[PDB]
């Protein structure tokens, strides 16, 4: 069918691509008191009714490749929709599909060729490194509204993500969603935080953390085969209940404290009832923990994953050396001084708003995502309109050398690329024909790293402005925006059910 | 086409709200009947009650309801000016949409104007330093007297005077807490016994035998168990008689004297009575027992009392007997039951040790209306004080923030350059709706009123505004009306905000 | 629909023109096509003539076009300006209205806001007047018409010609001058660079009297209209004779009648004799052989104007053979009819500077017609420049400084007025925002941006570009207008404005 | 989108450009008539219903350039058609009317000097430019319907040029039309003919002729005798100029006798006398001939106009090589042979039809043209579809080097003249697109004498194939439709009454 369903879905997530983009506000049906206000186009594209079964099966192609690099979806959905856009011009002008995806897979061979040969590489210099990730952060940290904290989100993001220096900790590293002070400020955790209250039932700084690894943990008891003398038989005793409440506890922490383990970590609130037995009992349950936590345990001090926990062995004795707790926020947060920072951290923002903390725990998700990865990598390309243009201007060289029909293929691919900056241009207000026919001349002239400085809205040589774009995310939604328009394409026809 | 078309009707619905609660702004003011589901009449001259029970459908609606709301919750009054200001900002950008300049510089520009307009607003505002009882009730009175509470806020503003000067030193700029300052009521009476009660006012406590007052009260935060649970049904056998039942019996008339055993080596004097529903149980039969031995309890404590109660007197929360230990235990200087004026059982903490320093106020009234009004005459006052010494240098009101503001932003936007020159110019332009809501609600000829205003606010005074009171232009009268700076600068920022987000918004989408 | 309601939709019918014609302002004006009842097609940006062709059925647009008509010769260049600036002064006074303003006052805003920018106009002065050295600026002025219109070449021929022509018209140039009786003549045929000034009157000839002394230095004319053969008052006449010896008769009877009168008008002081009307060739070998320059085929209006030119009134008859009737020249000189293929001869009468004409030459009925409006317009600016020589920077650079000026002062008075003047200053601003609309650039950023450059730098000498000559300076462009021509611009545009605005029509 | 007749007008002329075009018909207004088909868009323009004035616009400069260039009006309003299309396309794409005007005048500023620069001077060469012309004049007049003959009738008309040696002359040949016969039968012959019948009364065998223009004949009964003049009288001068006319018989010979006399040329008819008198006397006159050519006899012959023998001593005489009349198939046409200019030749076409007959007069003139300013100014660019790519791009490569809002105007020019090609090839039924990627490709590579064989359908270099158009019939339809189409844009409204 006709593409009226790509273009569509492209068209209502085209205003929110880039800084300084346009917002959207999502509500649920049935004139219900809830809606909410957004800039991610990510956002939308997770939230959006998908009635149309080609704007679905689109966004499913992106998002099994679009979230996972980051930043991605408002440009890989825009590409991609102005690619069918413009192919459906194409066969109105009567050229066939399969020209056109022919056309495009040489064209976007031709764009990635060109963007590998226009990257930089950053490596084995440190101060060079520095500024590269500081300039990254403050393009993948372009959502939060406060300038000042934005360069708080940059610096803390960078400096928890540089000390590594190693393969990837993006498995280990977590931004914890806990409300502090002021909604302007950021942290990271010198050894990885958790919600859970200490010091009125439990020691305040651990020494010998023993960190049992659990799963199974106690939503109010658990067994052990012993021969239980239940006294609540049947409904005429229910009088009766908390009898056998005493034995399932007691049953599993003697048997603990023999494994010679306090540190019980579980995802599962143990009750103030069992607060009161664990806490005599002396063993120092933690009634929050995660895989996250597991796996930085892991990496830091050279520990393990556990699951399905019955058996001592089964799970770690995690030595920590010693646990703490800070005083950041609103809570007595415990502070796992043991796992020291380097091989993997934690970010904590402060600040007392959850809706806020969504979207900031989402920009430093694809940041901490970008950033590992081009530190696992080693080039960037100068972000902005720069890149893509210059793509562009790649396919519109080869495609003049194209004998075959699909140059007009290829043209109409360049001038898709083409209008990304054009839209990033239209969601800043600026002139955008005039801005992106300027930077056309000004980077087809020769002067490759020429780009359009979206703060002022001039043409800005991007060399010396440090505006730059990590190569990887780069090639990545080229080659998905190629391949989702490549199968949104090529289907002509659609039956259902 | 679609994204021009939506944020036109975006504006459309904004600015129908704004212009139907634009007649209801001031002191003057003019009601409406509401809309609503049920028929009845509403006589309320203020702008709020209206946004509070607005049927909205559109979500432009639902967000200048959150504007209302934030801006009560930031200051309290001027919750009207803040819509019209929004109203009136959204008319210009219908204007500037017309002519087809686009929102996102509509936004920046906006934000240069409120930097600018705060910048103006802190100038010529007269810079009033509190930091003594005299300033304090110099502020208070010509708050007040400003308004229609007057004829009991004389009585109550040295109190909420002392009240504040309670909760900080005034030369610390920090915003004192308006929840930490809670207001409560002891019922009826006469309006003069409205007096403040350093510590907390507790609810109504149950007398079978316990003490009526004591010195040095070691107050406990209990949410733990009372009895032997009665957990699913009153007999377990057959009901000829309560062979079985009699042992959980006599285990409540064992388990209340073990946790009073477990209490007294603490020494928790007080029982603030949680709900049935978290409870195992609670009646006489018990709380005689609890009480006899010092042990008085509290009916039906509620979370925001907890809270305060947690925050004043250290006493750690609760939920288990277990953690019965001096971490939930305060040692007051004394706790009583004050019956003075009318009896009333509501208890009283007195003198207890406390990081920061809450304070309450007890109101008294042989209405409930007059007690309400009292209630919201204190809360309005507490508002105003707390937002002038977080930011100092009230600012007269009445308009002549409007008019001097847009005076000197409509000359900002004639040195400005570039696209934002024409919207800070509109803005500015548009913006003085708030003098001209005043003129149409005094009689006057709104426009001529306008530029009255606008031409003695250029080579001349600057703080001339609208007398709402006396009528018309007025100058030589300095104390026309005055509201704290804070007022106008949430008023003109929260606007802002909601209007360039409005403008961020675009094509809006069900679920 | 009475009241406020019709004069809204009396504002929408101006607003309806206005709109129309305002894509046409400036040098870089675009075009306008009008269709007549003849079912002719022109293109053209002057906004004079796409009034004047223009009708539309509604009497206040029939008030706008007259009373634009009646400042027509006075105002030539803001025949769109004009009719633009009240467009926008009556849009703004919709939303005036809207609000509530009785219309006289905002019409007397606009007045008082008019006397506000003409003040503000007279602080701005330039062009220096001396009228043997002003050649140089004045074809820098008319450099805004050669640089405008189709004159690719930009031809300084024609400025100088202009303002060669008005300098020499009067010989007193310190005011109000009449400058009335000059006019320019054209036709298809040659280059436009065809030109030539004439202190007289072009004649139209026939090719006979081929290699005839075209050229004479006869101080007199002899504007004898008698027949020398026989005449034509649209009614041919016969001729009888009995043999060829009696032809012999007439031709010494001819003889009688050309050498005999010519040799007493020549001791008058005259060579080149009219024909009121030519009869043949054979007639006119007799002339030739009497070595005569003469022409004729001059038409009832063509020959008083001719009169009118050497003020000597027609001879019919013998008896008025003197020297005293006879019309004066002083000189007559002979200039190539079209580029080089004919040739005509041409009566100046320096002694007397009552006729004084501009012939020119275009390539084709559409370029002879620019030309007509273009050299129209430029004897106006020239004209309007040497009556006043006070000169003030265009380009939109006036309007907007008159902007400034009265925004400025809107904040001087305490009555209604006062949003009055707002509008009249954001309505001034409309010169600069239509001439980028019809421009390339972006209307308001332009705009604003020079405006803010006038409070930037104190000059108000700054506009928009209307020739991308990449300078928002307009003292190098040099695109200049008479100061006394936007005085006039904009007080027919307040005048223009109020007599609609306190209407309240049928 | 107001103007959109104007493009619907030429788009109604698409149908018709090429060698391998494609047919209309023109059907006669109201009854009483029948319907005829047209190649040529001459036609279809010259006496077309136009419905719009910016279409009468266009209208009017295509007979302009018709008038001042001859062949190629088709060309012109295609181009101006497709610029028109692409305007509306742009104004569209909010880009403003005069930008494109400014970028459009800057586009064919480059262009035309590209051409210029890239055009072939045939230059200083006799064997290879008598080629060339044999090959450029075959190929401009296939432009036309005729295929057959077009070489003959090139041929005749360069050794007509080359007897100019440069000095390019339309009246050098004479043009007579005789209805009937077929194509084949066409004939050209040296010197200057007619086609009536003289036979023996005025002779075919006479030398060195005085050839004079003399529009008064013996039925005129001309008054001016040597007897009495003309008079209006009846009292005793009713019929004296019969008396006096019998001088005339004897006057018409002895005069020029007088002034010297070999033979005499009259163009009008003579009475019996006068005529065995003229045949005793040796002149060969002329009873009828085209008047309009009585400029032809002055230049071919030398003859100077006589004023109608009014003034007998005031004219030169003429002169010729030989006299003679000879009988062609059917018709006795009389043969003045090499008259004093040497490059007098007649041509006649034995059309059966009129409608061949006027377009090959037609042709014929755009020949003679196109010989002139091919021979004394000799510049010939490369035809179907060459000039067109090269220009194009050489448009597009300014619109790349160009910044401004220019670029994107003056890309749509060029590739509003890439659709001329293009529309060469639709109408030729070729894969268009493809085609003309092909040539686009061909181009971009670099080879300014790539093109399109319109025989088969395929890029050839066109150097080889000898495949060309005169370079100023190209240039001057690039500049006018594109100062048409400018003229039609810079107008938004039409204002009607």
């Amino acid at each position: 069918t006709s593409f009226i369903g790509a273009i569509a879905i492209g068209d209502l997530v085209k205003s929110t691509l880039g800084p300084k983009g346009m917002d959207k506000i999502l509500l649920s049906s049935g004139r219900d008191a809830s809606l909410m206000v957004t800039n991610d186009g990510a956002t939308i594209l997770k939230n959006i009714g998908v009635d149309n079964p080609a704007a679905k099966v689109l966004v499913d192609m992106s998002r099994v490749q679009d979230d996972e690099v980051g930043d991605g979806t408002t440009s890989v959905t825009v590409l991609a929709a102005e690619l069918l856009r413009e192919a459906e011009s194409l066969i109105a002008k009567k050229i066939h599909p399969q020209t056109i995806i022919a056309g495009w897979r040489e064209a976007t061979k031709a764009a990635r060729e060109a963007l590998l040969s226009s990257a930089v590489d950053h490596g084995s210099d440190e101060v060079k490194f520095r500024q590269d990730l500081m300039n990254i952060a403050g393009t993948t940290l372009s959502s939060k509204l406060l300038t000042h904290h934005k360069d708080h989100f940059t610096k803390l993001a960078v400096e928890a993500v540089l000390r590594l220096k190693g393969s990837g900790n993006l498995e280990a590293i977590h931004i914890i969603k806990k409300l502090g002070g002021s909604l302007a400020d950021s942290y990271l955790d010198e050894g990885f935080l958790l919600d859970k209250k200490i010091g009125v039932n439990q020691p305040k700084r651990i020494e010998n953390a023993k960190i049992l690894i659990a799963n199974t943990g106690m939503d109010t008891d658990k067994i052990k085969i012993f021969g239980s003398r239940v006294r609540v038989d049947s409904t005429a005793k229910v009088a009766e209940i908390e009898h056998a409440e005493k034995e399932k506890m007691k049953e599993k922490v003697e048997r603990i404290l023999k494994h010679g383990i306090n540190c019980f970590i579980n995802r599962q609130l143990i009750y103030n009832y069992p607060e009161q037995l664990f806490g005599a009992a002396g063993v120092m349950a933690i009634e929050h923990a995660d895989f996250a936590g597991v796996e930085r345990l892991a990496l830091v001090t050279g520990g393990e994953i556990a699951s399905t926990f019955d058996h001592p062995e089964l799970v770690k004795l995690g030595s920590c050396k010693l646990i703490e707790e800070v005083m950041i926020g609103e809570d007595k947060l415990i502070h796992f001084s043991g796992v020291a920072l380097g091989e993997a951290c934690t970010i904590v923002l402060r600040g007392a708003t959850q809706q806020i903390l969504d979207e900031a725990e989402r920009s430093l998700h694809d940041a901490l995502c970008v950033l590992a990865q081009t530190v696992k990598d080693s080039r960037t390309v100068y972000g902005g309109g720069c890149s893509e243009m210059l793509m562009a201007h790649a396919v519109t060289q080869l495609a003049n050398r194209t004998p075959g029909k699909e140059a007009v293929a290829m043209e109409s691919y360049a001038k898709a690329l083409r209008m990304l900056p054009t839209i990033i241009a239209d969601n800043a207000g600026y002139d955008s024909a005039d801005l992106v026919a300027q930077l056309r001349a000004a980077h087809s002239e020769g002067n490759t790293t020429a780009g359009l400085d979206m703060r002022e809205g001039t043409i800005g040589d991007m060399a010396i402005l440090g505006i730059t774009e990590s190569f990887q995310v780069k090639r990545q939604v080229l080659l998905s925006a190629a391949e989702a328009a490549e199968v949104i394409l090529r289907v002509d026809n659609i039956i259902k059910a | 086409d679609k994204p021009a078309q939506i944020r036109f009707s975006n504006i459309s619905a904004a600015k129908a709200v704004a212009d139907a609660i634009r007649t209801s702004l001031g002191p003057k003011g003019m009601d409406k009947m509401i809309q609503d589901g049920k028929g009845d009449v509403t006589i309320t001259n203020d702008g709020a009650t209206i946004l509070k029970q607005m049927q909205v459908l559109h979500p432009a609606a639902r967000m200048l309801v959150e504007l209302s709301k934030a801006q009560d919750i930031e200051a309290g009054d001027g919750t009207t000016s803040v819509v019209i200001i929004a109203g009136s900002l959204l008319d210009s950008c219908t204007k500037l949409l017309q002519k087809g300049i686009h929102p996102t510089i509509i936004s920046e520009s906006f934000q240069k104007a409120l930097e600018k307009g705060i910048e103006i607003l802190t100038d010529m505002s007269r810079p009033v330093e509190l930091s003594d009882r005299e300033t304090l009730l110099n502020s208070a009175t010509t708050s007040l007297n400003s308004k229609v509470v007057s004829q009991y806020s004389s009585l109550l503003s040295p109190m909420s005077v002392n009240a504040v000067m309670k909760v900080i030193d005034p030369a610390t700029a920090t915003s004192v807490d308006l929840r930490d300052i809670k207001i409560v009521k002891k019922l009826g009476g006469t309006i003069d016994d409205c007096e403040l009660v350093e510590g907390l006012v507790l609810t109504q406590k149950v007398s079978n035998s316990g003490i009526t007052r004591v010195e040095k009260a070691k107050i406990g935060l209990i949410q733990f168990c009372l009895s032997a649970p009665k957990t699913d049904m009153d007999n377990q056998i057959v009901v000829s008689d309560y062979a079985q039942m009699d042992r959980v019996l006599r285990e409540e008339r064992a388990y209340i004297l073990n946790l009073v055993k477990q209490i007294k080596k603490t020494g928790c004097n007080v029982l603030l009575i949680q709900k049935s529903i978290l409870r195992d149980a609670l009646s006489d039969l018990a709380l005689h027992f609890l009480n006899k031995m010092k042990i008085m309890v509290i009916k039906d404590i509620e979370r925001e009392d907890i809270e305060f109660i947690c925050k004043t007197i250290g006493t750690k929360p609760v939920a288990h007997i277990d953690q019965f230990t001096a971490d939930m235990l305060g040692s007051a200087e004394l706790a009583e039951e004050v019956n003075l004026n009318g009896s009333g059982k509501l208890l009283k903490i007195t003198g207890c040790a406390s990081p920061g320093k809450t304070v309450t106020i007890v109101v008294r009234g042989s209405n409930k209306l007059v007690i309400e009004e009292a209630e919201r005459s204190i809360h309005d006052a507490l508002c105003v004080i707390r937002c002038l010494v977080k930011k100092r240098a009230l600012i007269a009101g009445g308009g002549a923030p409007e008019i001097e503001l847009a005076l000197r932003l409509t000359e900002y936007s004639r040195t400005l350059s570039g696209m934002e020159s024409y919207c800070v110019r509109a803005f500015a332009d548009a913006m003085e709706v708030i003098p001209s809501t005043l003129a149409e609600n005094a009689g006057l000829n709104p426009i001529s009123t306008v530029t009255e205003l606008r031409n003695r606010h250029a080579q001349g005074e600057k703080t001339a505004g609208i007398n709402v009171r006396k009528g018309g232009i007025s100058n030589i009268l300095e104390e026309l009306v005055v509201q704290p700076l804070l007022v106008s600068v949430s008023a003109l920022t929260l606007a802002t905000e909601t209007v360039r987000s409005i403008l961020k918004i675009d094509d809006v989408v069900n679920t | 629909l009475m009241g406020l309601e019709a004069l809204k939709s009396h504002i929408m019918a101006a607003k309806a023109v206005a709109n129309t014609m305002r894509t046409s302002l400036g040098p870089n004006g675009l075009d306008k096509m009008m269709v007549d009842k003849d079912g002719d097609v022109t293109v053209t940006n002057d906004g004079a003539t796409i009034l004047s062709m223009m009708d539309v059925d509604h009497q206040i647009a029939k008030l706008m076009v007259e009373l634009s008509k009646s400042q027509d010769d006075e105002i030539g260049d803001g025949t769109t300006g004009v009719v633009v600036l009240a467009g926008a002064l009556l849009e703004e006074a919709e939303q005036l209205l809207d609000r509530g303003i009785h219309p006289i006052r905002i019409a007397d805003g606009y007045e008082q806001a008019a006397r506000v920018a003409i003040e503000h106009l007279d602080k701005i002065s330039d062009s220096v007047l001396v009228d043997i050295k002003d050649t140089e600026p004045l074809i820098q002025t008319a450099k805004t018409t050669l640089g405008s219109k189709v004159v690719n070449s930009c031809h300084r021929q024609m400025a100088e010609i202009a303002v060669n022509a008005v300098l020499t018209v009067a010989d007193m140039e310190r005011r109000d001058v009449d400058f009335e009786l000059i006019k320019v003549e054209g036709k298809v045929g040659g280059r436009l660079e065809d030109t030539k000034l004439i202190k007289g009157v072009i004649v139209d000839k026939d090719f006979s009297h081929p290699q005839m002394p075209k050229k004479v230095e006869d101080a007199k004319i002899a504007i004898l209209t008698c027949p020398f053969e026989p005449p034509k008052p649209k009614t041919k006449h016969k001729l009888d004779v009995t043999s060829v010896e009696d032809y012999k008769a007439l031709q010494k009877y001819e003889k009688e009648k050309f050498e005999e009168m010519i040799q007493q008008i020549k001791e008058t002081g005259a060579n080149l004799a009219i024909c009121q009307w030519g009869f043949d060739d054979e007639a006119n070998h007799l002339l030739l052989q009497n070595n005569l320059p003469a022409v004729r085929w001059v038409g009832g209006p063509e020959i008083e104007l001719i009169a009118i030119a050497t003020g000597g009134r027609i001879v019919p008859r013998f008896s008025e053979l003197t020297a005293e009737k006879l019309g004066f020249a002083g000189l007559v000189q002979e200039i190539s009819f079209g580029t080089t293929k004919d040739k005509m001869l041409v009566i100046e009468q320096c002694k007397n500077s009552r006729a004084v004409t501009i012939f020119i030459r275009g390539g084709n009925k559409m370029i002879i017609e620019e030309a007509k409006r273009s050299l129209h317009d430029a004897l106006c600016v020239i004209r309007n420049l040497i009556r006043d020589n006070r000169v003030v920077y265009g380009g939109g650079a006036a309007e907007i400084s008159c902007a400034l000026a009265v925004s400025q002062e809107a904040d001087k008075c305490p009555t209604l007025e006062q949003y009055a003047m707002r509008a009249f200053a954001d309505a001034l601003e409309v010169i600069p925002m239509a001439l980028s609309e019809n421009s390339g650039m972006n209307p308001i950023q332009t705009m604003t941006e020079v405006r803010a450059r006038q409070v930037k730098e104190m000059n108000p000498a700054l506009g928009i570009d209307c020739l991308h000559k990449g300078t928002n300076d307009m003292k190098q462009q040099h695109v200049i207008e008479t100061l006394i021509g936007k005085k006039q611009q904009i007080s027919l545009a307040t005048q223009m404005v109020r007599m609609i605005l306190k209407i309240d029509d049928i």
